[PDB]
Order: C-alpha cells, then structure tokens, then sequence
C-alpha cells in the first residue's frame, strides 16, 4: 500500500512547520537571562520555556484544521498541552550519553541538576528524563516526530475544550497519517505506533506532577516575579 | 485574560 | 548652628540604607537579559528596571517611618514615585563627558539612543537628560543626594495616599534634616536648597511623561510580554 | 493586587 496526497500534503506541511519554528543553531539562548549554577536556574529556564511556548504557538498555527478551530479552543488546547510539546521538541537535543540535553555551547547544556534549581524534584525529573531516553529509543523520523506533536497538540480530551466533536475529527486524521506512514515508510516500526501513543499517555502523567510544582513555585511571589508573562498566561489558571 | 496568547495567535 | 542627634542619626541611617541598596560594581547586570543594539532594547532595560525596583523597595523599607506606614501607603508612595527615586539614582552613573550612563562595562553604557529602542520617544528622553545634567551639576554629597530620594518617596501628595498626615510629617523633617546639612555643611550651598526642591518638580513631569508613553506600551501585548512581573505591578494600574 | 511588592515589602 501507499500514501495519498491530502494525507502526504498534511506530512509536508507539519515537517515544514516544524523547521520553521525550531532553530537548529539554537543562537536565540544567548538572549536569555544567563544560566547560573535559592532556585538559581529559574531565572534561563523561565526564559527557555517561554521561549518554547512561543515556538509551539507558531507550530500549532500551522497545524492543518487548528487556525478554523476558536479562539477559546485554541488556547485551551494550548494551555493544557504547552509543557507536553515542549518535552517532545526537547527530545531533539537530548543525549543519551550525558542523559542532557544539550543545546549549542556548554553554557547551554541542561543536566537534571538544572531543572532542580527552577524549583523541581525527582518526582517529575525522574520520569522525565527516563521518557526522553525511551522516546529517544524510538528513533522516531522527523515526519514522525512532527506528527507525533501534533497528534498531542490537538487531543480533544483536554480541560476547557468546548468543540471536542472537530477536534476528534482533525486528530483521527492526524492519526491515520501518522499509521499509513510508520507501515509504509518504517522498516521495522510493526510495534512502532503503539509504543508512540503509549508516549502520550507517559506526556499526560509528566504533565500533571509538573502542573503540580508549577503550582506550588506560582504561589510564592519571589519565584514567581523570575518567570514570565507569557508563560505565567500559559501555565497559569485564570481562564 | 489571555491577552499575550491572543496576540500571538494572531 | 549645628546640626542635632536625632538628626543625624536620620542621615547615617539614610546613607547607609543607599549604600546597602546601591552596587557600585553594577557586577548584577550580567544577569540582565543581554542588551541588543522592533524595540530592541526592551528586554535588558525592563530587568534593569525592574532591579532597580527592587533597590528602591529594599532603600524605602531603611527610611525611618516608611516601615510604620500601612501596606497601602507603603504601596501607594512606591508605585508613584518608583520612577523618580530610579532616575535620580540613576544619576550617579550619568556622566556629563558623554551624556550617558556608565554602568561598568560598555556593554552597560546607555545612551539615549538605547532608550529609544526601549519604546520611548525624544519627548521624554530630551527632558530626561536636561534634567540628568541640571542635576549632575549641583554636585549633592552623598547624604544630600540620598536625603533627596528620601524625600521624593515620601511625598504625601501621590494618588492612592491616604494617611496623608503622618507622612506629610515624616516628609517635613526629612526636609528640615536637608536644610539644615545644606546650611552647615555645604561651603556655597545658599541657594541649594531651592534647586533641590525645583528637581522634584521637575520629576513630576518627567514621570507623567513616563506615565504616557509607558501605558502605550504595556498595551501592546507583543511588548507588554516583554516586560517582568515586578514591572507590571508597579507602573500597572490595577491598585 | 500587588502581591509581589506586598511580599518585598516583607
Ligand atoms: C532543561 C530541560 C527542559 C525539558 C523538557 C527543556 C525545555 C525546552 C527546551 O527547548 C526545546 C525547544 O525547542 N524550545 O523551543 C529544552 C532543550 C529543554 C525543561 C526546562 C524547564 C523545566 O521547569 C521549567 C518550568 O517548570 C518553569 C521555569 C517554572 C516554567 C522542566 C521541568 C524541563
Ligand atoms: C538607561 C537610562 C535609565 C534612566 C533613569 C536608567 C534606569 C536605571 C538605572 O540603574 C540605576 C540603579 O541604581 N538601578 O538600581 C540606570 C543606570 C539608568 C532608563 C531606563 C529605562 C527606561 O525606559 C524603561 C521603562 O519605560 C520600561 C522598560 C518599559 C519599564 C528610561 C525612560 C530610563
């Protein structure tokens, strides 16, 4: 069997959205407050973040379906899925020799001792850093990657979302390219797709312990005055 | 508010 | 004459507040947002800022009286006057030689070019720096400079004051502290006083100035973002 | 609500 083209076009579409919003260079990092090693490393991850959120905007927006959707739609799928997109997109720059994440310099080189000085524990570094390994263990293609971010981005099963019958329908069809291509263009990637959805349901328990100790970080006004105002919208509960 | 999320969603 | 105890008392309480609040070695602004020369210059200026709010907060909280008032006078004289007590600490980094302000290295050396690219217009940096240099040249001691700041701050007359007796009060010794140091001991400083008390005047304008073109910005959600949470606070409305 | 200059403000 072999592919379509509203179905190839969808591929080509997300691969292009993809490069257009994640910087291989990574030459935007020297802009962010400097890493420093009280939670010292609040200050560049906050940044970081926030700059990733910005990306995942720009990316959803390309995503075929989710610019027809509501504003209100939008940004609940957003909100509920931004720290999902920005732990898959992370994956592209983790090491499994170091177990970090590596971005451009030293300077840019992220352990999990890192993230534990922006407020974090092992409760969610733990998981975290052992679902990077096994999605980096899936040698995923850039196609699937990409298909895989959007298949995240536009799950209907999201708090807020109020056109869950649409947004069923642009998924499912997300889902089927995602299939169609892993058994035609993935030698080898017979258990592939199962072992990807299983990511998802990894995504969903990363993203609740990190909800968790946002929450507690938000609720401290010292910590909270280091991060910024996209990502205080974004992760915040004022919808 | 949203308002940031608004503006850059165009 | 001379000058009393309780006195001067007020000024080595004050001096040493600015010295406790004021780096001399500006070695903080390496943690800025890295400067950048639409509206480059945002992202470095609004942490320097926003760490001079903090400064301001830490020297208020040193002025003999301020800590008795309420929350909300407390809050309602540092939210009115934030921006006059930064740009008359400011001067202490200005230098006449080039019109600018020298902050260590010349990464850190703001011109008026560079406010520019922060969103503002010649219609207040034109003032700003008339005013910078007026000032620069009244040559204040250290305790005169910081007895101005005090006295900036505790100005009764800011919208949202309500205690306005008790610190109408503390205004009014602070300012007889400064008489009479000016008196005893500034050699040449007869008519001190009055071009002191002519700067805070001439702060109004610049802060309503500030006010405007600041409001404009914070509109802008592109440029909003930009800013910390500390700055939206205090030069926000939402009292 | 200010409640990060209350917090500064100790
Ligand atoms: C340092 C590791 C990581 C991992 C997902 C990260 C995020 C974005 C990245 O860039 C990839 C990319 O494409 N960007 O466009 C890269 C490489 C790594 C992270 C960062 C901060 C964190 O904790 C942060 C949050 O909890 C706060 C600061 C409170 C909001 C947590 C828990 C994890
Ligand atoms: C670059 C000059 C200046 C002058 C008062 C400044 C502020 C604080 C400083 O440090 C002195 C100190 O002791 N700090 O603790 C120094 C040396 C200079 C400034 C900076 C930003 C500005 O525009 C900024 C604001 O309008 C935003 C970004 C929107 C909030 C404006 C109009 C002026």
């Amino acid at each position: 069997h072999m592919l379509s083209d509203e179905q190839m076009q969808i591929i080509n579409s997300l691969v292009e959205a993809h490069h257009k919003t994640y910087d291989d260079s990574y030459s935007d990092f020297v802009r962010f407050r400097p890493p420093v090693r009280r939670l010292s490393m609040l200050p560049h991850l906050a940044d970081l973040v926030s700059y990733s959120i910005q990306k995942v905007i720009g990316f959803a927006k390309m995503i075929p379906g989710f610019r027809d959707l509501t504003a209100e739609d939008q940004i609940a799928l957003l909100k509920s899925s931004a720290i999902e997109i920005i732990m898959l997109r992370s994956n592209q720059s983790f090491s499994l020799e170091d177990m970090s994440w590596s971005c451009g310099g030293p300077d840019f080189k992220y352990c999990i001792n890192d993230v534990t000085k922006a407020g974090h524990t092992l409760e969610l570094l733990e998981p975290l850093v052992k679902f990077q390994v096994g999605l980096k263990k899936l040698k995923l293609h850039e196609e699937e990657h990409v298909l895989l971010m959007a298949i995240c981005l536009l799950s209907p099963d999201r708090p807020g979302v109020q056109d869950h019958v649409r947004i069923e329908a642009l998924q499912d069809r997300l889902c089927d390219v995602l299939q169609a291509y892993i058994r035609i263009q993935h030698p080898g990637g017979r258990l592939l797709y199962a072992k990807m959805i299983q990511k998802l349901a990894d995504l969903r328990s990363l993203n609740e312990e990190h909800s968790k100790q946002y929450r507690s970080l938000s609720f401290q006004p010292e910590h909270s005055m280091q991060l910024t105002p996209l990502v205080l919208e974004v992760f915040g509960s004022e919808v | 508010k949203h308002k940031i999320l608004h503006r850059l969603l165009q």
